[PDB]
C-alpha cells in the first residue's frame, strides 16, 4: 500500500495548470493528463479497488490544491466515465463511499452513453445494509428523477425493467417520481408490466400517486400493457387500484 | 420500446 | 439576513454551464458571469463587509456545486482582484478567515499589478489576536517566499518597506526566507536599511542564516546600503554581527 | 531600485 509515484508526480503538473494554464507546456500537459487518468483509473475504477488506498489519495490531491481533488475525482475517459461510473457499475460500493466522502462527485453526470452513475445503479444487486446506504447517500446528492439520454429513461424504470428490487426500493425510499414518462410515453409500472416484475408492480402501486391512467405514444395503459403480456396477477392488483 | 429493453453493464458505460 | 436574489438566480445559471457547457448559451453564460461577479464584489469586497452575510452565502454556493463555490471565491474582475485580495487589502480579517474557511482560496494568486493576497498583508496593522492568527493561517496556505511579478519582491520584502513589524514577525514565524532576492539583487535587510527601520533590521539579523554578505546588481552588501543611507544605528548592528 | 520604493494601496491593486 503505497501513492502511485506516477500519478502523483503528474498531478503536481496538473496542479500547476488548473492554477494557470499558462503554467504547462503542450507536451507536458498531454502527458501529465494521460498519465493521471491510466494510473487514477488503475487506482479507483477496478474491480478489486482499495477504499483505503483510494482514501489516501484524496487526502494528498486535496492537500494539493482543493481544484486537483474536484478535477482528478471527476476526470473521464474518452466514454465520458469517470470513478464513480465505474465504481457504481462493478457494485464496488466501499470505493463509492469513498468518492462521496470527498464532497466534489457530480453522480448526475452522465457518460457518452446518456448515464448517470445515479443511473448505474439500476443493475447492481445490492448484497448489504452498507451498501444500501451508501447508494441512498449517493441518490440524495443529485436528482434521482433525471431522464437518461438516450431513450429519457429514468434510473427507476432501468431498475424496474432489470428486476432489481432492493435498488426500486432505496429509489422509492429516496421519493423517486413513479410517474415520470420515457419518450415513448412509458412510465415504470408499465416496465414492470411488460418484464412480469409482480413484487416490483407491488412496490410501485403502494406509491399513492402512481398514476396508473397515464398512456404511452400508442394510448397503451399499465393494465393493457400488462394484458397484451399475459400478466394478470399484475392486471389483477391493477383492479384493485381501480376499485373493483 | 425501451420498456422492454433489457440493456447490460456494458450498454450502460460504452456507446 | 436576506441572500440577493440577482447573485443567487446568476449563480444558478453558472452551475449548470460549469457543469455543462452545452446546457447553457454563450450569450446567456457572458450575462451570468457579469451579474455573478458584480453582485459577488459588491457583498464581500467593499471595506464593510459583515463575515456572517459571507458565510451564509457560501454555504450556499456549495450547496449547488463545489466547484461552484471555487468558481465563484477566486472570480476576478480587471485588475485581477478576488475578494481575498479586496479584504486583505481593506484588513478586512474577519472576511479573510470566512474565504479561507471555504477551503477553496488561492492565496498565492497574483493580480493584474503582480501580487498575491500575501503579499497585501504588507499594508495591514494586525490589531487583535484574530488578525494574527488569520494571517499566520493565510501564510501557512500558500508560497510565502514567492516573488512579485513587479520587480520580484517577496511579502517581506514589502513589509519591511513599509515598517510593518507585526507582519514582518508573522512572517518570521512562518519561517519565511530572509535571503530571498528581488530583480535588483536586493534582500529584505537591504530594505531594512534604505527605509532606516531599526527593529526590523534586528528581527531580520537575528534569524540565524541571514545571510550579510550578499550583494545586489551594483555589488552592494547591506552595510554599504546602510552606511550609503546615513543609517549609523543599522550599520552599527551589523558591526556587531560581523565580530 | 525597488527596495528604497514605498508602495500604496492602490500600487498593489492596480496596474
Amino acid at each position: 500500500m503505497e501513492l502511485s509515484p506516477d500519478l502523483i508526480s503528474a498531478c503536481l503538473a496538473l496542479e500547476k495548470y488548473l492554477d494557470n494554464p499558462n503554467a504547462l507546456t503542450e507536451r507536458e500537459l498531454k502527458v501529465a493528463y494521460t498519465t493521471v487518468l491510466q494510473e487514477w483509473l488503475r487506482l479507483a475504477c477496478r474491480s478489486d479497488a482499495h477504499p483505503e488506498l483510494v482514501r489516501r489519495h484524496l487526502v494528498t490531491f486535496r492537500a494539493m490544491s482543493a481544484r486537483l481533488l474536484d478535477y482528478v475525482v471527476n476526470i473521464a475517459d474518452s466514454n465520458g466515465n469517470t470513478a464513480l461510473h465505474y465504481s457504481v457499475s462493478h457494485a464496488n460500493f466501499p470505493v463509492v463511499q469513498q468518492l462521496l466522502d470527498s464532497g466534489v462527485c457530480k453522480v448526475d453526470k452522465q457518460n457518452r452513453a446518456g448515464y448517470s452513475p445515479i443511473m448505474l445503479t439500476a443493475l447492481a444487486t445490492l448484497k448489504t445494509q452498507d451498501d444500501i446506504e451508501t447508494v441512498l447517500q449517493l441518490f440524495r446528492l443529485g436528482n434521482i428523477n433525471a431522464k437518461a439520454s438516450q431513450a429519457g429513461q429514468t434510473a427507476l424504470m432501468l431498475a424496474v425493467s432489470h428486476g432489481r428490487v432492493d435498488v426500486v426500493k432505496a429509489l422509492l425510499a429516496c421519493e423517486a417520481d413513479v410517474n415520470v414518462q420515457d419518450d415513448d410515453g412509458s412510465t415504470a409500472l408499465m416496465c414492470a408490466c411488460e418484464h412480469g416484475h409482480k413484487e416490483i408492480a407491488g412496490l410501485l402501486l403502494a406509491v399513492p400517486s402512481c398514476d396508473i391512467s397515464l398512456t404511452d405514444r400508442d394510448g397503451s395503459t399499465a393494465l393493457m400493457v400488462a394484458l397484451d403480456a399475459g400478466q394478470s396477477e399484475i392486471a389483477s392488483m391493477l383492479y384493485s387500484r381501480m376499485n373493483i | 420500446k425501451a420498456r422492454r429493453r433489457t440493456t447490460t453493464q456494458m450498454e450502460l458505460l460504452y456507446a
